[PDB]
């Protein structure tokens, strides 16, 4: 993949979010970092470094109740193809609204929040 | 700018469409008709619902057999008239995304590149297996898909994007089986179904009429005892019948093979398997997204039944989760139209230089 933000991606210590938007991963701003759209699907990749030098890979797809089947389908395949991008070092995980891991949650020291809305879906 | 096709070759249905859109346009039997006898019934031969209407003056031939393509000329001429006919479209101004059925021969995989290429010049086109096209469209990397079509049933665990091979099984019963099946069980009623258009109505009424019994053996008792659990159905010209415990019967051969004299694991038993066939570290995952495609696993009461019958065979502990999209008749396809759609796809096709460069061998190294 030639994907600009695939180049972007994992480069180092961090963490990186994007939001689906019409069959593309779109970045979604810093200062927008943790409020979560309901009717989207996101891709977040935390990169932690490794004593070994080497950077550590946690692949999350979050799934708003209300994002329609290509946004959630787009978010599952984008997230097999930065594994796949980075050599197969991330580890992928399903985050769905209301059920996301205590891991996932976890990234986001001011407690992430739901607002309702999103971006419309990219079929037909 | 330019648009993806999107084709799912099943073993009785065929679903054409473009990449982008929520469904295909085009539904259409996999069948090519051609002249009965060689004598006067317009053209060389017809495809799909063409083909079916005009049988009086055709043999039918059905080129995919349990999904895997067996005849290679008819299969030509089903996706000439996909593209043409039913599309509506020029096949060389198309990438053409194809799907394929799990462990589809090596061998078949070559001859399908070659043919898009050589035979449709197509600019680009790409090969994806159907399971994990309906994983993907449930919005999913891992979990185990339960494929039950027209040919065969498939069990098909996958991790993180690819499928595991080793833990592929089957079930050599379908569609087509169930609808012989009822259409026998109905005969000892008293009913005679033998005729194209009489299995056609056999085939409405296990679509409209059948369920999967939570508890069988309870259900027959049920039904031994009451009419409750009967209906009746209108046939075409006014006379009406009454389907009693064939309703649930039907589709309880997918649960109990033996009820068509095979000695195969049900579908419960056979997903159980495959998963047992996994790394024990990815099982947990695998339970919890047991994901259902598939015209047959369209019967009312069948993921309430999958987890029931899952749960017992699991231990205790482990949380079993059945999906079952409503949409699951078109998920293969569906999931096609997402990845041939995504912005990261352009590099994933064949593109006709790269055929140009290796040849059909191609195939193992950009689709697997
Ligand atoms: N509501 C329904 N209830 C039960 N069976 C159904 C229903 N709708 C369709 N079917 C059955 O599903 C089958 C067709 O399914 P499907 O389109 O998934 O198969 P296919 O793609 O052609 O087969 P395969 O994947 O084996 O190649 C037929 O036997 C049909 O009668
Ligand atoms: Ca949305
Ligand atoms: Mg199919």
């Amino acid at each position: 993949v030639e994907h600009p933000e695939f180049l972007k991606a994992g480069k180092e210590p961090g963490l990186q979010i994007w939001r689906v938007e019409k069959f593309d991963l779109v970045p979604v701003p810093t200062n927008l970092y943790g409020d979560f759209f309901t009717g989207d699907a996101y891709v977040i990749l935390k990169t932690v470094q490794l004593r070994n030098g080497n950077l550590q890979y946690d692949l999350h797809y979050w799934l708003g109740n209300e994002c329609s089947q290509d946004e959630s389908g787009a978010a599952a395949i984008f997230t097999v193809q930065l594994d796949d991008y980075l050599n197969g070092r991330a580890v992928q995980h399903r985050e769905v609204q209301g059920f996301e891991s205590a891991t996932f949650l976890g990234y986001f020291k001011s407690g992430l929040k739901y607002k309702k809305g999103g971006v419309a879906s990219g079929f037909k | 700018e330019v648009a993806a096709l999107v084709v799912d070759n099943g073993s009785g249905m065929c679903k054409a469409g473009f990449a982008g859109d929520d469904a295909p346009r085009a539904v259409f039997p996999s069948i090519v008709g051609r002249p009965r006898h060689q004598g006067v019934g317009q053209k060389d031969s017809y495809v799909g619902d063409e083909a079916q209407s005009k049988r009086g003056i055709l043999t039918l031939k059905y080129p995919i057999e349990h999904g895997i393509v067996t005849n290679w000329d008819d299969m030509e001429k089903i996706w000439h008239h996909t593209f043409y006919n039913e599309l509506r479209v020029a096949p060389e101004e198309h990438p053409v995304l194809l799907t394929e059925a799990p462990l589809n021969p090596k061998a078949n995989r070559e001859k399908m590149t070659q043919i898009m290429f050589e035979t449709f010049n197509t600019p680009a086109m790409y090969v994806a297996i159907q399971a994990v096209l309906s994983l993907y469209a449930s919005g999913r990397t891992t979990g185990v898909v339960l494929d039950s079509g027209d040919g065969v049933t498939h069990t098909v665990p996958i991790y993180e994007g690819y499928a595991l091979p080793h833990a592929i099984l089957r079930l050599d019963l379908a569609g087509r089986d169930l609808t012989d099946y009822l259409m026998k069980i109905l005969t000892e009623r008293g009913y005679s179904f033998t005729t194209t258009a009489e299995r056609e109505i056999v085939r409405d009424i296990k679509e409209k009429l059948c369920y999967v019994a939570l508890d069988f053996e309870q259900e027959m008792a049920t039904a031994a005892s009451s009419s409750s659990l009967e209906k009746s159905y209108e046939l075409p010209d006014g006379q009406v019948i009454t389907v009693g415990n064939e309703r649930f019967r039907c589709p309880e051969a997918m649960f109990q093979p033996s009820f068509l004299g095979m000695e195969s694991a049900g579908i419960h038993e056979t997903s159980y398997n495959s998963i047992m066939k996994c790394d024990i570290d990815i099982r947990k995952d695998l339970y919890a997204n047991t994901v259902l495609s598939g015209g047959t696993t369209m019967y009312p009461g069948i993921a309430d039944r999958m987890q029931k019958e899952i749960t017992a065979l699991a231990p205790s502990t482990m949380k079993i989760k059945i999906i079952a999209p409503p949409e699951r008749k078109y998920s293969v396809w569906i999931g096609g139209s997402i990845l041939a759609s995504l912005s990261t796809f352009q590099q994933m096709w064949i593109s006709k230089q790269e055929y140009d460069e290796s040849g059909p061998s191609i195939v193992h190294r950009k689709c697997f």
